[PDB]
DNA sequence: GTGTGCTATAATGGGAGCTGGCACGGATGCA
DNA sequence: TGCATCCGTGCCCTGAGGGTAATAAGCACAC
RNA sequence: GGGGGGGGGGG
């Protein structure tokens, strides 16, 4: 919304159109470095504003937000490598 | 058959266990009495706890379905205890053995009575809807009430049991609306005061004719109430709203979809945070290690700890004048740097 | 807040995943509290909705069962047999994994017994302890629906 | 007897007593036995044909049953009872599901799966898929009934100071009151000993909690706010549709560094 | 200020049915 | 084999509206 | 076997 002061919606039909015309990048920045990426966005911001090249992104908020709802309804979700060994998105914060 | 609908299953459950004669209610009433006289009675010869042996004969009339710990008994309630506590309290003589069979008879009329007494509950809990909890939550408190009733009604009194359950059974359901009926929980005693503060506003708006201020309320509430406390009250009785309400008339945009997220700092908030941090790093590289060392110990940018002048001094060996000169001196080369280059000032906000 | 304990006793990073004894609030980011989960510890076991009404029932596939004996059973409008225990019911033994209604789990568990009003100054035709026969007349306004014996509760007169 | 000393009948002298006019009469399936000595068992008991009853062992019971002990008439009755073990709901569903073996079922699924009869051998074809799944996943089937439900942190259905003054909050905080309150109460009527009809209801409306904890309006009516006839956000309503988390937030995102304007 | 107990005519099955305008496909009982 | 019932779907972005809603006794000790 | 539905404008 213009009052909020808040952002344009990059739907569905858009993200198509990006995979349509083979532009991965421009669809990974769409998708973490300019929402819900926090560290992803901090740093991006810091390097532009130092003159820099943006980093790499990383996994988005909302994909942990669903981990989490999925755990809520007592599903096991892993992510795994190619050896199948578990890999964590929470660099161990939600681990004990 | 009722599918779903639990309120039609529970009426037709209790609805099968027959209403009790007066007769009946008496005799039931005095074995109950009689069995807790013959627990006290088992208490006082084997010398052992009331609600163990009460608890014992419990779970034998009930059955082997129905055995965990209880929260007043300090051994641990298992199989292998009551088993020996039945083999204990089957090894007295004869005479004691009538004891034993009236407690064991006076639990199941305590079980009969309470199931008997049930429909008294749905009776008083069916004036309570509306006030926050469903039909069935109240049925339960009232029904907890009812046990408690059941536990302290005296038959020597010749009173009907209803007269004294009912009275439980009103309190028990209060009780559960006022404690538990909010999101945001409130004192019993809180509760009665805002229910009194409707009551005596309802009332005012009544004969006034209009909605009144606060300070008619005040007055009409007695000593000790003044307009303040009265708009406090009502600033305290206010319930949350849902994130997930829609707002207009919509039903996909909701209240959720415009509240900020404060906590979290933004971008730039992080980003100013982290070019100060910086910017400090530079000028504190300006001085000498030793006099960055003292400010950073003395300021938390090293182990985030305020040290003193003692602390910082031991640390370096010297005297606390020594480390507070080297401390001043170092602050007026900061002032001078900062002064010299104007790095700072934007980031005093 | 991050890095800080509930009670204020630990306001920093110098302390970093340190429990406080007072408040009992380890010392992390805040950020932690959008990841750690708790639990309920119900007191009875509770199926989980999406393995029952989601035709066709996963539960009841496994355990041959069809969806409205599986509703009965666990929203409690019926049991279900784990142990026959040698009981007969209506001269058929009683096989597992049978559904039995309340009264039938009633008979067979606690056994049947009726209890037959009087009115006021008939006295009762049979005595006290005396076995009866189904149809047998107890009174001259009562007839017996079961063979059994028969017991006084409350005689007006001694 | 009476309440009071005065009303109290004691025997003149010497002579015989007997009831008449009985308020109500009762008719018992059961043996009775008389018994002179002390009685062995106590009411509420349960004995087998050859069980000592009373007299040492000299009378025995020859029925299964409940054991009556009137000891006004000085007689144990025996109530023909048997102990059946039944079960009613999501206890009796986890003992069942604990005592399936898989390969067995397997086995028996294999050899249905030879009928002739096509919906027979469908059924078969379906009900071995569950059962070779359950045994390649490695999952245990009573894993499908919930001992312990997970609480979801409290940032994901946050309780918001608005700026206004006032409070907003998530459903998923009422419904989790909702199973926490009707838990404890369960927790309280255990421990109290509570008859069997109170127990099954609490149980049932537990159930019914869970139920709507995790699918709200999927049995039933949906549970509402006081006072309001709009459904509770329940996890599976979060995550499924058009506002759903897939399509709202995985699927498509609002992005920064973006205007609009007229062209 | 907040948490808990208790009180003695007799009271014993709620809420009334706020009703009917989408429609087509599929999948399983049930003849 | 042909009916009957339940559950699942039904275009995208943006703006402005503006949201809060009918109540059952209290009093006495305790810390 | 027993209760449905998100307002109006722009493109
Ligand atoms: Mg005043
Ligand atoms: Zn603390």
């Amino acid at each position: 919304g213009k009052a909020q002061f808040g952002g344009q919606r990059f739907g569905e039909m858009e993200v198509w159109a990006l995979e349509a015309y083979g532009a991965a990048h421009t669809l990974q920045e769409m998708l973490t470095l300019k929402s819900d990426d926090i560290e992803g966005r901090n740093a991006a911001y810091e390097a532009i504003i130092k003159g820099e090249d943006v980093p790499e992104p990383s996994v988005p908020e909302s994909f942990r937000v669903l981990v989490k709802e999925l755990q809520a309804l007592a599903l096991d979700v892993q992510t795994l490598d190619e050896k199948d060994n578990p890999v964590d998105i929470f660099e161990g914060l939600a681990s004990k | 058959i009722s599918t779903s609908d639990p309120v039609r299953q529970y009426l037709h459950e209790i609805g099968q266990v027959p209403l009790l004669t007066l007769e009946e209610e008496v005799e039931l009433a005095r074995k109950v009495e009689e069995g807790m006289e013959a627990i006290k009675k088992l208490s006082e010869i084997t010398g052992l706890d009331p609600d163990l042996i009460r608890e014992v004969v419990r779970a034998k009339i009930l059955g082997s379905a129905r055995v965990r710990h209880i929260p007043g008994l300090k051994e641990t309630l298992d199989p292998k205890t009551v088993e020996e506590i039945d083999q204990k309290l089957k090894s007295l003589p004869k005479e004691h053995k009538r004891y034993l069979h009236i407690a064991r008879e006076g639990e199941a009329a305590r079980q009969h009575l309470i199931e008997a007494n049930l429909r008294l509950v749905v009776s008083i809990a069916k004036k309570y809807t509306g006030r926050g909890l469903s039909f069935l939550d109240l049925i339960q408190e009232g029904n907890q009430g009812l046990i408690r009733a059941v536990e302290k009604f005296e038959y020597k009194r010749r009173f009907k049991f209803s007269t004294y359950a009912t009275w439980w059974i009103r309190q028990a359901i209060n009780r559960a609306i006022a404690d538990q009926a909010r999101t945001i929980r409130i004192p019993v005693h809180m509760v009665e005061t805002i229910n009194k503060l409707s009551r005596t506003a309802r009332q005012l708006q009544q004969e006034l004719g209009r909605e009144p201020t606060y300070e008619e309320i005040a007055e009409a509430m007695g000593p000790g109430w003044d307009a303040k406390r009265v708009e406090e009250t009502l600033k305290i009785a206010q319930e949350p709203v849902s994130l997930e309400t829609p707002i207009g008339d919509e039903k996909d945009s909701f209240y959720g979809d415009f509240i900020p997220d404060e906590h979290l700092p933004s971008p730039v908030d992080a980003a100013t945070q982290s070019l100060l941090s910086e910017e400090l790093e530079k000028a504190l590289s300006k001085l000498s290690e030793r006099e960055a060392m003292v400010l950073k110990l003395r300021k938390g940018l090293i182990d985030g700890r305020e040290h003193t002048l003692e602390e910082v001094g031991a640390f370096f060996g010297v005297t606390r004048e020594r480390i507070r000169q080297i401390e001043n001196k170092a602050l007026r080369k900061l002032k001078y740097h900062e002064s010299r280059t104007r790095k700072l000032r934007d980031f005093l906000d | 807040k991050d890095y800080e304990c509930a009670c204020g006793k630990y306001k920093r990073q110098r302390f970093e995943g340190k429990v406080c004894e007072r408040c009992g609030v380890e010392v992390t980011k805040s950020i932690v509290r959008r990841y750690r989960m708790g639990h309920i510890e119900l007191a009875t076991p509770a199926a989980h909705i999406w393995f029952v009404k989601d035709v066709p029932s996963k539960i009841g596939t496994l355990l041959d069962l069809s969806a409205t004996e599986l509703e009965q059973v666990l929203y409690f409008s019926k049991y279900i047999v784990l142990d026959p225990k040698g009981a007969i019911l209506n001269g058929v033994p009683v096989e597992k994994r049978q559904l039995l209604t309340d009264e039938e789990y009633r008979e067979l568990r606690y056994g049947k017994q009726e209890t037959y009003p009087l009115p006021p100054g008939v006295d009762a035709l049979v005595k006290d302890g005396e076995e009866v026969v189904k149809g047998q007349e107890l009174a001259p306004g009562v007839v017996s629906r079961l063979d059994g014996v028969a017991l006084y509760r409350f005689p007006r007169r001694v | 007897a009476a309440i009071d000393p005065e009303e109290e009948v004691i025997a003149e002298a010497e002579g015989v007593v007997h009831l008449h006019e009985p308020a109500s009469i009762l008719v018992v399936k059961a043996r009775v036995y008389p018994f002179e000595d002390d009685v062995e068992v106590s009411t509420g008991d349960r004995v087998a044909p050859g069980d000592v009853l009373a007299d040492g062992g000299k009378v025995k019971s020859d029925v299964y049953g409940r054991v009556e002990v009137d000891l006004v008439r000085n007689v144990v009755r025996v109530v023909e009872s048997y102990d059946i073990d039944a079960r009613m709901g999501a206890e009796a569903i986890q003992q069942l599901l604990k005592e399936l073996d898989l390969e067995a079922l397997e086995k028996e699924l294999l050899e249905e799966m030879k009928h002739p009869s096509r919906a027979r051998r469908a059924k078969a074809r379906k009900r071995l898929e569950v059962v070779r799944a359950f045994l390649d996943s490695g999952n245990r089937p009573e894993w499908m009934i919930l001992e312990a439900v997970p609480v979801l942190p409290p940032d994901l259905r946050p309780m918001v100071q608005v700026d206004g003054g006032r409070f907003a909050t998530s459903d998923l905080n009422d419904l989790y009151r909702r199973l926490i309150n009707r838990n404890n109460r369960l927790k309280k009527l255990l421990a109290q000993g509570a008859p069997e009809i109170i127990i099954r209801n609490e149980k049932r409306m537990l159930q019914e909690a869970v139920d709507a904890l995790l699918d709200n309006g999927r049995r039933g009516a949906p549970v509402t706010n006081p006072g309001s006839d709009r459904p509770l956000r329940s996890l599976t309503d979060i995550l499924s549709g058009k506002q759903g988390r897939f399509r709202q937030n995985l699927l498509g995102k609002r992005v920064d560094y973006s205007g609009r304007s007229v062209i």
